[PDB]
């Protein structure tokens, strides 16, 4: 809004909004720039990057864990409470999913994310 | 529409490959906004281009068709395109001027006593006719007339004439130019390269015309140039009435109002004294003239080639000196007609640029300087002397304009020390200070300015107390030096 | 001032002052000196260094994340509240930008920084 | 209106960027109320500035245009601006004085027997003319006259003259200054740097004028200065009638009534005995003079440079000694014309400031002291000696005035011990006591005063028993010392 800052974020997979915990991460897909020095400082150098979305889901919810561990081609939407939205298409569930005391960690990853709306 | 296609319909639907052959070597019409040049020249009869109207020229054949074969402008355009094929070329024709079309006559007499060849150089073009034993002057004159009629690029027309009670061998050829003006006169030589000589018993002579012609007016042409930024201008007419208008227009464009920088390159052909007098007379910082004596080729060809080379070199880099660049296809004068070291030094001190002759037959630029010699009060002034200075100043102005119009499209002005805080799109004199410092860093890294601490200490940015919407900045750059003179002393021990 | 010490720092990119969090870092560009020992201690040895500016930006602000991840040739100004100012020219955004709970980390880097004003 | 714009209209509405190039290097007109200085100087013919009227100068070209090229004031302003670009500069022209414009003649005779160069230093300006084998003195004189006419910054005019029954080689050049005064005479040298010599067979000599000139009156100029506070004043005229008026005005300003502190910096050129006599004669604590013998450059250039350097240094800090600061662009005298250690020590004991020559060719300040030497009853007095003392006293007075006028704009006075209670805006001598103690703490932290307990014990604040609206305070500060002499003794063991 006029002075509103981002306090919470919403993550939606295939239209189902996920019961996400506090502290949800988001890494846009782009170019990672490194540093080059020889006898002096010369410039930077690029490296491709992949979009990542991280969150935590309580256990026993509407969405089962077997469904979570079987996501290969899904649509992930990351929306901030202020109104900023990013869309991830053909995403997949990466890393090892674990149910640690009712906490399930999602590492939903995609090869390209664009800022819609 | 960049490539002009012939006999290929614009509405073709058969999927295939269409290949055409054309002898003329056109130039790609890629826009070059930073390399727009303009050329002034005369057009002869049978021309299809309206006078005082600029036209984009991209090939020699197109120029010849538009301005007529053998015209000044067509030859100048061909010379420019034979050395620079990256810059936009615009040519605007002129009128006809005042004077007479006669330029002189070539007198041939005597009889040849041995086999040989007769080589005549008219306007820098070699014309060779075979000479047989016992041949008379009249037959050689007829062969020369036929050869001249064969050549379509000569800006002269030749007719044979024989009269008087002299021997039948004598017969002189009358030459008439294709246009009227101060540059209609041409130069005639019979031996330029080594191993060439006149056959024995043949007497050759050339008598120039007595009348004097005048260059056509350029007021309509200078008024109809347009509003584009022509960075370089080619002016062959070296006369006071035209140069005054050109200087007025250029100095009006050079001011902070128009901001459309322009430069003019001219070449003057004549004796050393005349060149020195002209250079002393003119005191403009926007025109550079190169003096040459006894040039086999007409002056405007040299002007076009020099302007093309200088434009390309300065567009590549505005600070690199023009010290060893060569002029392709331009014949240097004779050995006895070249200026000595003292003459070249005096010409450089008199505001006249000088050239040099390579170890072979190539002609190379030596040093390019402007006509500016005298301060406003009458003292000597080394500023505005080298063409590199003007080029660097123009580039700096363009870069500053681009940076200001890009980084700050439309902002709001506030005084220094006011509390505006984050979010607002206001500009403080400190912001402009920092942006100018960053741009200066870019300039220094690009190799244009040398000293940074002095520039920072001399900077001053402030608001205007009357306009309230105008920001006044006073900056001073330290233009980098050029490597010109290498003085050495050798102390041998033997 | 007379006794004023640095409490906060302001970072401005292309004239836009950034909404920076507490604890903003700044590493000047210069020469890093190492240590040389053989049988005794002999001296130091140099190594070039590149200027770095680090901060954090809240999510949902006026400046979008897509703009942040696309900075290749920008002007960065680091100013302390006391009056010390450093200018970074032709800087770029390095490392991986992440939106972790409304926090975006900037690793704005340049090959040379000089102290103006 | 801080930046003077040329050819740029003040009423422009097209939104764009306007960039102009100007060769002159102007100085920002940022107000500097604490660094206002005034300069006295003569103006030659063709001047456009009204006499006895102060004008703000921010560039060398503006000064040259206003006071005429080659004038004393223009050269002084250029020298000041080449070393100090932060202080406000005000220049007030003078009249013409009495005397004659002739300053001497340069006599050249003989013939050159070898190739070489002739270098003549007139008023500290190098003038080199090429010398050819077999050249006569008359030709060299003509070349020298042409070179002098070429140089517009020389405050002399040169004319050629040849007569008498001597050889045709002999020909002397007559020099005439651009203004009349005691400083119109100049110095002429033929060899200043190493590796320079007169060509063999050439005899050069200089004969100075016999008449004596007088400095113009400054009564109108000193009356028309205004009411501003000129902290530093440049006076080149070293004569008793002018210095008496300057001393009267300065001591009237130095008093507690005017409170507009001012200082004057002068440079006297002459023999050691004359400098010593002048220093002994003058006994003022508001004027500092630096003595120099055999100076290639005129005295006022040294005065301007020294005043600029001293003003900047004292404005940065009033307590830092002036021990190693260098004077940029000022040529030191010859090796045999520099004062020895004993001469410098005697000059310092005689109230004359001394300079020093750096390891290279740079000239540096050695120690700056005032003319004050003698107590009122005739005894010696070390007070009011160092310029740092006067600067510190002026700064302390200004700071106390500012603090009193700021913390207590308009209050009501009550006696000590009265019961006024909270709320009322009355002031007690104890309040002023505490405020003075706090200001003293600030002064000590700033690095100006050393001892606090003694200052507190010597403080005394009381009301006046007659005015009833005036508070009388008597305080004594302990001005901090400066590190001048480092005496060492080395006891080697070998």
């Amino acid at each position: 809004a006029g002075n509103q800052r981002q306090g919470v974020a919403f993550i939606r997979v295939n239209g189902m909004e996920l019961e996400s915990m506090e502290g949800a991460s988001f890494t846009p897909s782009g170019i990672t720039r490194e540093e080059v020095t020889g006898s002096r400082v010369y410039g930077w150098k690029g490296k491709p990057r992949a979009a990542k979305v991280e969150c935590k889901i309580p256990g026993g919810g509407p969405i089962g864990l077997d469904e979570i561990i079987d996501w290969e081609n899904i649509t992930v939407e990351f929306q901030a409470d202020t109104g900023e939205t990013w869309m991830l298409a053909n995403a997949w569930q990466a890393d090892e999913p674990k149910n640690d005391g009712g906490e399930i960690s999602l590492v939903l990853m995609a090869k390209q994310s664009k800022r819609i709306a | 529409s960049d490539i002009s296609f012939n006999a290929i319909p614009s509405d073709v639907r058969v999927p295939l490959t269409y290949i055409e052959f054309d002898n003329s070597n056109a130039v790609s019409g890629t826009p070059a906004p930073r390399q727009r040049v303009l050329m002034f020249g005369q057009s002869g009869s049978k021309a299809s281009a309206a006078p005082n109207v600029p036209v984009r020229i991209r090939s020699g054949s197109q120029a010849s068709a538009a301005f007529g074969q053998g015209s000044m402008l067509a030859l100048m355009a061909d010379a420019f395109l034979n050395a620079n094929r990256v810059a936009e070329l615009w040519c605007i024709p002129q009128g006809n001027g005042t004077g007479n079309a006669a330029v002189g006559e070539i007198s041939l007499s005597g009889t040849a006593g041995e086999n040989g060849s007769l080589v005549t150089y008219i306007a820098g073009q070699r014309l060779a006719v075979s000479v047989a034993a016992g041949a008379t002057g009249a037959a050689l004159a007829d062969l020369l007339v036929a050869r001249i009629k064969g050549q379509p690029d000569l800006p002269v027309t030749a007719e044979v004439r024989a009269d008087s009670g002299d021997d039948d061998t004598h017969a002189d050829v009358v030459l008439s130019a294709k246009f009227t003006g101060a540059l209609s006169a041409v130069d005639v030589r019979w031996n330029y390269y080594a191993g060439e000589t006149t056959p024995y018993g043949i007497i050759t002579a050339f008598k120039a015309a007595s009348g004097k012609n005048g260059n056509p007016d350029i007021s309509a042409s200078i008024a109809g140039m347009g509003d584009l930024q022509y960075k370089y201008i080619v002016m062959p007419y070296t006369d006071e009435p035209n140069l005054n208008l050109l200087r007025t227009e250029l100095q009006e464009r050079w001011g902070p109002v128009n901001q459309a920088d322009g430069f003019a390159v001219t070449v003057l052909s004549g004796t050393y004294g005349d060149i020195s007098t002209f250079g002393v007379s003119r005191n403009d910082h926007l025109i550079s003239c190169m003096g040459i004596a006894g040039a086999p080729e007409p002056s405007y060809l040299y002007a076009a080639t020099l302007c093309a080379v200088a434009s390309q070199a300065l567009s590549i880099d505005p600070a690199r000196p023009l010290q060893t660049l060569t002029l392709p296809g331009r014949m240097p004068p004779a050995v006895g007609d070249r200026f000595t070291w003292s003459e070249r030094n005096a010409l450089l001190f008199d505001g006249i640029s000088t050239f040099n002759v390579n170890d072979g037959g190539e002609m190379q630029i030596e040093r390019m300087i402007t006509m500016y010699r005298t301060n406003k009060y009458g003292d000597s002034d080394p500023s505005y002397l080298n063409v590199n200075t003007i080029a660097t100043l123009s580039y700096l102005r363009y870069s500053l304009r681009t940076r200001i119009t890009q980084k700050f499209p439309n902002y709001k002005l506030a005084s220094d020390g006011t509390r505006f805080a984050t979010g607002q799109a206001v500009v403080t004199p400190s912001v402009i200070k920092t942006e100018l410092l960053a741009l200066f860093e870019e300039w220094e890294n690009a190799g244009l300015v040398e000293d940074f601490d002095t520039f920072k200490e001399e900077l001053y940015v402030a608001r205007n107390k009357d306009d309230k919407d105008r920001l006044d900045v006073l900056c001073g750059p330290n233009l980098i030096n050029q490597f010109r003179i290498f003085a050495a002393q050798v102390q041998f021990i033997l």
